[PDB]
DNA sequence: CACGTGCTAGCACGTG
DNA sequence: TGCGAAATTCCATGACA
DNA sequence: ATTGTCATGGAATTTCGCA
DNA sequence: CACGTGCTAGCACGTG
DNA sequence: TGCGAAATTCCATGACA
DNA sequence: ATTGTCATGGAATTTCGCA
């Protein structure tokens, strides 16, 4: 009873005066629309709000309502949110109700061999002793090379890519942080040929979207071609590769082969418009196609999204949570905002993690 | 009639035997007639059997209208005739003993032969591993007659490894 | 060359006259904006469209474009879609681009014990030798009973529910087609007490939404309470049950306990508004609450949804497809339309399946 | 003062020993003071130990303000006093030898005792399994004084099994 | 050898 | 031109994960 | 230090054949 | 014992 | 009434699965 | 023969204390 001046008819900021505050049982009470409620001294409030919340680690409203049953004081929700921001278990176990910011649509690599995207499809049902496919997709064209491997290992990746680079050498190769790609042996191999390695953020396959999306197309065709037949895919990759490389993208009106070369080879339903032009007049037209390719814009932001700001408190989706374990790490801080969707955080362990915002939620309160 | 283009004709021949480079005795030279672009496949024999292994890889990338070659065993066999026809590739043969191509191909086939022979005695019995470089080299070479590189002509853009 | 009258300047319906149709190589050709194209006799068309499509089992446009390279004829896409509707592999492997119709929001069970929803949470990390939780949620109130079991078996379900029915007996018990619930032994048990068994459609946990959603709430609290402690959940179910049953639903402004009884028991932050009323005046107010509970309406349909119609051709999502195997069954027919979201189909095996539309796609063409 | 309500007082006592029904010798009678609602828990002894096992289940559903009982061992122990206080349940005791409740509870406790004894000799040493029915029966019985059933009073709605 | 990162398996129940 | 049919383009949905 | 994608097929819409 | 239905595990790589 | 602050309600997002 | 759900916390909005 520190602010008890109310009992003697004094005014205290925040406390409505049209109500009457009396004393019974040894408690300061209030006559209210809801009923008669109890007003605890400021000191006892933190404790009460805690007790109520801890009953079921309830969010804002559910916590307030519990307290409403016995008590009233000014701005209870302000005292309530204070606690919710302080409950370690709620902060690290609750879901977020804020969507990621709208997706970036990176510029299509300018020329063939500006960027490779690589990934492994597998494991698959054994064929000729093989279990995986290394899928190399060129970013500009979409052209795709498929290599069967017995394992998703640096060993095999190097083995495959040496064959591929006989043709040409890429500026950049993008990949997910799959062991075989984040090896030192591979960084070596890349360095020796002067290729920059660029890696997707972890647990975020959208980044390698190009390959992943090409994977679908590879699986879809494989499947169709293996209907009602044992799944022996090895002998088919060669066919799927040629097929898919020579298949028109409706929005672009072009085939990866075309975008790579400007003319069809001796594949069936071969195009032959540029048949009367010289190779020189043909190769120029290509440059013109490659520049005026359709490109999507970023879709409109969700009504209830968020974008990361430096110094913001932000938590990382736990990689692979055990059963009955919390799905979010202890709160961290935004250091760099590499773009509206990528972030460098102070990792909980505690390093610099470059993470996608998809694996982030803004910390509440 | 209608201007020379890529994939209009692929010129093939074998080169060997050479020193046993990690088990590989021969090399299948494939050269695009118009870009001069060159693919090099190390093989263990100048057999139809391995001409197929290798040209399968290549024809999984792009497919020529015509293959031109000498009347070597590997090229005049049934199997190879049947393999060509399966894919609608016309086989064209140089008359025996008097070999032929175009100007461009003849020169490129020379370069390969020498560029191969030099980086054969300088870097001795270990040529296998170096084939990928020879290939890039060859394809990044400047054509005297045409103002461009085989890479440039084929892909239509500056290579990221100029030579 | 059946319709070759064009070569002699005759008109044939569908063939533009402003163009000129000549003959070279032994083929009927046409001078076109695109270039010079070839017109095959009607008989050769089915075959061509097939050949093109089969290259990569391409959809409409991608197939058309391939053919465009060499050929033209009137309404090629009409001949193209004909084939796509006839390619078994494409029909059973391709994804759908039509969304489900908007969800139904079933009426909240009128009274307590009208409906039970049941499900098993588990397996969990062993506690006192227990591995599963049987979760019984009453549909009207949300009141939830939690039973620890060593297995998700009829045996254990019966064992648990006998204890539960000591209190009261439900009209209906809803569950998923989990073995323990679709047993004969359980149908027996249910029959003996005159409870109707109602089952969710297969591979569709939304149907048991009430339980499933309560599961989340159960796991969330369990987790919070087990932070930084070994996962021994057994001794906690009792606490979670009381906690959760006594926790306000913000939209309803009521706790499952309240909705069940009308007054709080001796739990902390006990409500006491209805303290001055008689039990009779208290129990009436309850009836009034139970009727005027907030209820959501069905959300607006997606721009590109569909609703099932009797006699429609419709395919069922393959339960658990092996790797590189098609994700859809051979096309079937709608028999009954139980509601805009539930369907009885002629099962591919071939029975009457009551399936959710979520596991259905409308057959293309 | 303020009208009788559910969970205001729970009346407990033990009944037994009885014939060993699948190993269970006793029964813990719990009766809500105002609805007359009855819970029946079969136990192996009139011990604090098992009074707790059973009342834990019950208090996981709803929790009385007060428990009223006789001065039986199981009820006057420390453990039970400590168990009651942990949950803020006040313990009220009838003075020894002169038992007391309200009118309503006294009658219900009679019914249970007889309804138990009848479906004990009619259906002999197998009473365990039947307890759930006795319970439904009891709770669906009509109250002479009040125009309603214990079920009706507690849940506020017609039972789906009337008796 | 546990750990981080990429992937797809697997086991339990009741029933024929 | 203007009108009806045909062609072409729009696009949200889903699967890679 | 990095970032989603594109085949697909009904529906919307623009182009075309012919006056 | 394979099958349908409900659930969550698991193994492979390179690296410390 | 009218205005500023406080309270209460709106709701889309995600997790059960 | 059956059918999604609701806790959640910033943002939108309605109610309240006081003139
Ligand atoms: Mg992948
Ligand atoms: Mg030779
Ligand atoms: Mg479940
Ligand atoms: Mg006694
Ligand atoms: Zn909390
Ligand atoms: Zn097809």
């Amino acid at each position: 009873a520190e602010l008890d001046q109310l009992l003697q008819g004094h005014y205290i900021k925040g406390y409505p005066k049209q109500y009457t505050y009396f004393l019974e049982d040894g408690k300061v009470k209030v006559s209210r629309p809801e009923g008669v409620k109890i007003i605890p001294p400021q000191s006892d409030r933190q404790k009460i709000v805690l007790q109520a919340h801890n009953l079921a680690h309830t969010g804002r409203e559910a916590t307030l309502l519990k307290i409403a049953n016995l008590y009233w004081w000014p701005n209870m929700r302000k005292d309530v949110v204070k606690q919710l921001g302080r409950c370690q278990q709620c902060l690290i176990t609750n879901a977020s109700n804020k969507a990621s910011g709208p997706i970036l649509r990176p510029d299509r690599p300018q020329k063939p061999f500006d960027k490779f995207f690589i990934d492994y499809i597998g494991p698959l049902p054994p064929s000729q002793g093989y279990l995986y496919v290394l899928v190399v997709v060129d970013g500009m064209t979409g052209f795709t090379w498929l290599y069967p491997t017995k394992a998703p290992s640096t060993s095999a990746t190097v083995k495959s890519l040496n064959v591929l680079t006989s043709i040409a050498i890429p500026k950049v190769i993008h990949s997910d942080q799959g062991a075989a790609f984040t090896s030192s042996t591979f960084a070596e191999w890349a360095k020796e040929r002067g290729i920059h390695l660029e890696f997707s953020t972890p647990y975020h396959p959208q980044s390698s979207g190009k390959v992943e999306r090409k994977n679908s197309d590879i699986k879809r065709l494989l499947t169709k071609l293996l209907v009602g037949r044992p799944t022996k895919w090895y002998d088919l990759l060669p066919v799927v590769q040629l097929a898919l490389n020579n298949t028109y993208s409706p929005v672009l009106k072009y085939t990866p082969h075309q975008l790579l070369f400007g003319i069809d080879s001796n594949t069936p339903f071969a195009n032959q418009d540029t048949l009367d032009l010289t190779r020189e007049e043909e190769l120029s037209l290509l440059q013109e196609i490659r520049t005026s390719l359709y490109h999507p814009s970023t879709p409109p932001a969700s009504s209830r999204s968020w974008s990361p700001v430096v110094g913001q408190l932000v938590q990382e989706r736990v990689a692979r949570p055990a059963s009955l374990r919390p799905r979010w790490h202890k709160p961290s801080t935004v250091l760099k905002v590499l773009n509206p969707r990528t972030v460098v955080i102070l990792d909980h362990l505690g390093n610099n993690r470059t993470v996608s915002i998809d694996n982030l939620k803004p910390t509440s309160h | 009639d209608r201007p020379q283009k890529p994939f209009d004709k692929f010129f093939i021949d074998y080169i060997g035997p050479l020193p046993p480079s990690q088990g590989y005795l021969y090399v299948l030279v494939v050269v695009d007639g118009m870009t001069g672009f060159t693919w090099l496949y190390p093989t263990k024999a100048p057999s139809t059997s391995a001409t197929v292994k290798s040209l399968n890889v290549l024809t999984s990338i792009a497919i020529p209208k015509v293959i031109h070659s000498d009347q070597g065993a590997a090229f005049t066999s049934s199997t190879f005739a049947e393999w060509a026809k399966e894919r609608g590739i016309h086989l064209e043969f140089s008359t025996p003993y008097h070999p032929q191509s175009s100007g461009k191909v003849e020169r490129k086939n020379s370069d390969i032969k020498r560029l191969l022979t030099k980086l054969l005695v300088g870097r001795p019995t270990k040529w296998y591993d170096l084939l990928p470089v020879v290939q890039l080299a060859l394809n990044n070479t400047y054509s005297p007659v045409l103002k461009y590189t085989p890479h440039q002509l084929l892909f239509g853009i500056d290579s990221n490894t100029p030579f």
